[PDB]
């Protein structure tokens, strides 16, 4: 129809999924290369982890401070850029290197090979720089105002970019992973630069149709100093612990990252169980979405922090016992994890929500900036301690840390729910 | 559908020059290395060096001799040039194409033999 | 630099039988995912031939009889089931770094 092809939401819905499309499969094309070039060294992959959650941690609040005074497009379009082009020169370089893989890996000093690593490393933290300020201005600012009064469309918009998320983080690396195979990782890793260019330009004329749809988006109603400003202005927020409980909800090994799958790698899994248990993740995902929106429409906004806070721990206590109880342990524990995905995804769409409603219009940036500073703080102090403990029974220790780090994430937005009603 | 082949002389005299060519059909010079290696009299193999596809050299240093190897890039060939020849360069030299892909001796010469006497 | 031995000197074996040949380094020929020991095939007048590449792979267009497998310092290769005309001599050569090197030679037979 073409209401529903003019309308500034589809719009909004495409050019979200090709910005995605195109960040899952850079990040593929990365792991790709770890493990070629390195024989994904855990200590490597945990150093560029840090590195990348180290430098949002120390400018989170200047990106934000920097996307709240300058104008929208401008600063849309600044980050859109930026964000491509660091991915293309990047995904040149990983061209190069894997064309004179062979070489570099055995006739030639270490250093070069050190060198390239740390550069992939420090524009692949460019990147993600870049990729954080459009989160920020698109999903804060942006989704909040071409949806008025009416609170509802706020929750379908923010249901189904999670849906798109949730399907392109599952459909994007098989579809890279097939074109490396029936190819060669340097057709791969140029197909990601192409792809790339042509959706700068492709986002960058949706970006301008989407501005000039909504004529309600150009009325802007708004060193240290402005860092500690920002941090100060975020401690004393009124939805200051249900955000500080999203955050302690990052500090986890149950979910699919570069620990556990080496750890059901070890439990001798096949790729194909792997492939299925990423899909049933996916579906759990969208049947949290979609219980989300189901419950904020009948019960509210704040209780369903709650439900989904019982039924994350509820599975998770089948986590917890899959480490003291050869397939019933890890059959157990995978149920777990794949059951509580529904509780922590509705959790976080409602603490989302509840972000980007009640704070006020002249301090989304910075203090969305000081939110992703403290998720990424956590996942700083979740790769160092990955660090320290990479033996196996170390896996059953930290499975006991994560639910008890949850817990104390709900024990927090228990008190915030408390406080408020 | 890459092919190599070799040229010479017959044989020598101590104390000469030998300048074995290497012509390359279906292929540049400009792609991969192009490796010199030679089997003695037995079995015993050896590595003699390489001319790169960006004009690089590397000669074998537990080489007894004097080895230099060129190349033209017009007529596609490389030579190997042994100079101070003596009783134990005797052997059979053949071509080969180190790839970049695969990384392997994957594409050999019908090679040709060697022999220094009086 | 880096010696690869190889064993047995000859390796006599019977039609459908299953034949082994070994030759194990001196140091590591494994770097981060792959493993630098490729093996030839030469019969008595004729340039060698790639069989095995990176010391698990196939070639285009030989016979599936053979297979590859190994890693760190200790590789080996399997005939299953052997022919008449596998009589030849076999070479396993490295990668790792200059200057390259070639193995001894396993002059396989047929009784």
């Amino acid at each position: 129809l073409a209401d529903y092809l003019t309308s500034a939401k589809f719009l909004l819905y495409l050019g979200h999924s090709l910005s995605t499309w195109g960040d899952r499969m850079w990040h593929f094309a990365v792991s790709v290369f770890l493990v070629e070039l390195y024989g994904n060294s855990l200590l490597l992959t945990a150093v560029y982890g840090l590195v990348v959650a180290g430098s949002v941690l120390v400018l989170g609040a200047i990106i934000g401070d920097w996307v709240d005074k300058n104008a929208r497009l401008k600063v849309a379009q600044t980050s859109l850029v930026v964000q491509n082009v660091s991915v293309i020169l990047c995904g040149i370089i990983l061209m190069m290197v894997f064309l004179h893989k062979h070489e570099l890996l055995t006739m030639y000093h270490g250093w070069v090979l050190t060198s390239c690593y740390i550069l992939i490393i420090t524009i692949a933290n460019i990147a993600n720089l870049a990729s954080t300020a459009t989160a920020i201005t698109i999903q804060r600012d942006w989704i909040v105002v071409v949806a008025g009064e009416d609170r509802s469309k706020l929750a379908n918009m923010n249901a189904t970019i999670r849906r798109i998320d949730q399907l392109t983080n599952i459909l994007a690396p098989m579809a890279v992973g097939q074109i490396m195979t029936f190819g060669s990782p340097v057709i791969g890793c140029g197909f990601i630069s192409g792809w790339n260019l042509v959706s700068m330009c492709v986002e960058y004329v949706l970006l301008w149709k989407v501005y000039q749809k909504t004529p309600a988006l150009a009325v802007k109603a708004g060193p240290f100093r402005t860092f500690r400003d920002g941090w100060v202005s975020y401690y004393n927020q009124p939805v200051f612990l249900a955000g500080m409980g999203l955050a302690f909800l990052y500090m986890t090994v149950l979910g699919f990252d570069c620990i556990t799958t080496g750890y059901a790698y070890t439990q001798g899994l096949s790729g194909s169980i792997l492939s299925i248990l990423m899909g049933a993740s996916a579906i759990t995902g969208i049947m949290g979405t979609v219980a989300f929106t189901w419950l904020r429409r009948k019960c509210g906004l704040v209780r369903t922090g709650l439900i989904s806070g019982l039924a994350q721990l509820s599975c998770l206590i089948l986590c917890v016992i899959s480490v003291f109880m050869p397939i019933i342990s890890v059959s157990l524990l995978f149920a777990g994890v794949i059951a509580a995905r529904i509780g922590l995804w509705s959790f976080d769409l409602t603490v989302t929500q509840l972000l980007q409603e009640n704070v006020i219009e002249s301090e989304r940036g910075i203090i969305n900036g000081v939110q992703n500073s403290m998720n990424y703080l956590l996942d700083l102090l979740h790769f160092i301690m990955v660090i320290l403990a990479p033996n196996p029974e170390a896996f059953g220790l930290l499975v006991l840390i994560s639910v008890s780090f949850v817990a104390m994430g709900h024990i927090m937005y228990f008190r915030f729910a408390q406080n408020t009603l | 559908e890459v092919q190599l082949q070799e040229s010479g002389p017959g044989l020598a005299k101590p104390s000469q020059t030998l300048s074995l060519t290497c012509s390359v059909t279906g292929s540049s010079i400009t792609s991969d290395y192009w490796n010199w290696i030679r089997k003695f009299p037995g079995n015993k193999l050896e590595y003699m060096g390489y001319i790169s596809y960006s004009g690089s050299t590397y000669y074998n240093p537990s080489l007894k001799s004097q080895i230099s190897i060129t190349r033209d890039t017009s007529k596609n060939h490389y030579y190997l040039q042994l100079n101070s020849v003596t009783t134990e360069d005797t052997a059979t030299y053949y071509c080969a194409r180190q790839g970049l892909r695969n990384w392997y001796f994957d594409v050999w010469g019908t090679g040709t033999t060697v022999t220094v006497s009086s | 630099d880096i010696v690869l031995t190889q064993s047995p000197a000859s390796l006599p074996v019977s039609l459908g039988q299953r034949a082994t040949i070994s030759c194990r380094a001196s140091k590591s020929v494994s770097a981060s995912a792959y493993s630098y020991m490729h093996w030839y095939q030469q019969k008595p007048g004729q340039p060698p031939k790639p069989l095995i590449y990176l010391a698990s792979n196939l070639e285009s267009g030989v016979p599936a009889r053979f297979s590859g497998s190994g890693s760190g310092t200790d590789f080996t290769l399997n005939i299953h089931p052997v022919e008449e005309e596998d009589a030849a001599t076999y070479y396993c050569q490295h990668n790792r770094e200059l200057p390259y090197t070639f193995g001894g030679g396993t002059k396989l037979e047929i009784k």
